[PDB]
């Protein structure tokens, strides 16, 4: 039954990812005025269907690369993680009751960073390694901040299980503690993901493309674990899973729209906005979250 | 007669004001309402957060007359 249970959980990432292009498609469609894919069959499900199967038809350029197998193993290992790592987030029983998750998840997302910086060196000659290398740094410059953050939003939960977490939201949602907090997590979750504001300017695009977009829904599904989330009743969790793919459909739609209509940010515009504006106020906002709940008497349960 | 197109009794005005009606409001105002759905959602977290603490002696005395 368990690897019935995987199965459940890493076929369908799959049609996640394909209905995910096609909805962000048609969400930029109607942001623009723009209807389609619409022409090609009903409402257009078999043209993702179809590009992806065009895509692995489409003959590969011929290296023209150093180190094949480094070639192979960057986006494996891009792919294998996006793959591993929908375990511990909890529908409502999660895959694997741990006893710390998040760390793994930051540990995680460091290993994409390893995954791009590899495909940028084996890819192709100097040009290609210095704007792969500035995406490197682009990316690595917020695994300080999130994790900071994700520090601070479940020093209020004590400890790291999820499932305490998943219960101590059940009378306010934790975005009403920390909006600030949480809305420089979602900015951090911007660049963690890396879509625009913040910029980039090969093979598998494919994978590439399946990585960065199973990235995406992980961190909006993460998004939605670790902020918010109703009332859990055992013998009917049905009702929670609707309610949490709705919230995280919603804010994977805000996610996107806020791609839709913001220009690129310069690089150095970007270091110069990440550190000397968020490092301090990240800071501020831990030493605060420190010093609360021993003024409120409510240090956490931590079990 | 004539047949040409000229204005056909005038036409009337065409705005090019920089009309932006400002919504919101004050900063003080949002300040004061931040600052107050915070500390209603503090309120909350702390009581909640007694409420387990209670809970948890709780478990802590099954745990206790449990063990010989
Ligand atoms: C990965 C990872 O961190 O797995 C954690 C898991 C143990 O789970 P943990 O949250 O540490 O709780 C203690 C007992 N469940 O760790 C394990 O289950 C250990 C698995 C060891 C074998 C695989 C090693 C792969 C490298």
């Amino acid at each position: 039954m368990f690897m019935i249970n995987v199965l459940t959980l890493i076929i369908p990432i799959l049609l996640a990812v394909a209905f995910l292009t096609l909805v962000e498609r048609k969400v930029l469609g109607y942001m623009q005025f723009r209807k389609g894919p619409n022409v090609v069959g009903p409402y257009g499900l078999l043209q993702p269907i179809a590009d992806a199967i065009k895509l692995f038809i489409k003959e590969p350029l011929r290296p023209a690369t150093s180190s094949i197998s480094m070639f192979i193993l960057a986006p494996i290992l891009a792919l294998t993680l996006a793959l591993t790592m929908w375990i511990p987030l909890p529908m409502p029983y999660p895959l694997i009751n741990m006893n710390l998750g998040v760390l793994f998840m930051l540990a995680m997302s460091s290993l994409a960073v390893y995954s791009i910086l590899w495909s940028g060196w084996a890819s192709n000659s100097k040009y290609a390694l210095i704007g792969a290398l500035r995406a490197v740094a682009q990316t690595i410059s917020y695994e300080v901040t999130l994790a900071i953050i994700l520090l601070s939003v479940l020093l209020m939960n004590g400890s790291f299980t999820l499932s305490t977490l998943i219960i101590t939201q059940e009378q306010v949602w934790l975005i009403f503690p920390a909006w600030p907090l949480a809305m420089m997590w979602f900015i951090s979750t911007l660049a963690e993901t890396n879509r625009a504001p913040f910029d980039l300017t090969a093979g598998p695009f494919a994978l590439f493309f399946m990585a960065e977009y199973a990235n995406i829904i992980m961190m909006n599904i993460f998004t939605t674990t670790l902020f918010l989330g109703a009332f859990h009743n055992p013998y009917m969790p049905e009702l929670y899973t609707i309610n949490f793919t709705i919230k995280s459909l919603l804010l994977s739609i805000t996610f996107l729209w806020i791609r839709a209509s913001y220009p690129r940010f310069r690089y150095d515009q970007l270091m110069h906005l990440l550190w000397k504006n968020f490092l301090p106020l990240t800071l501020a906002l831990c030493m605060w979250h420190v010093s609360l709940p021993i003024l409120l008497s409510s240090i956490p349960p931590q079990t | 007669v004539k047949q040409d197109m000229p204005p056909v009794g005038g036409y009337g005005p065409i705005d090019y004001k920089r009309n932006l009606p400002r919504r919101g409001l004050s900063g003080y105002s949002m300040f004061a309402v931040g600052i107050g759905a915070l500390l209603f959602g503090y309120w909350s977290m702390m009581r909640w957060n007694r409420e387990r603490r209670r809970l948890q002696i709780e478990d802590f005395e099954a745990r206790i007359a449990l063990m010989p």
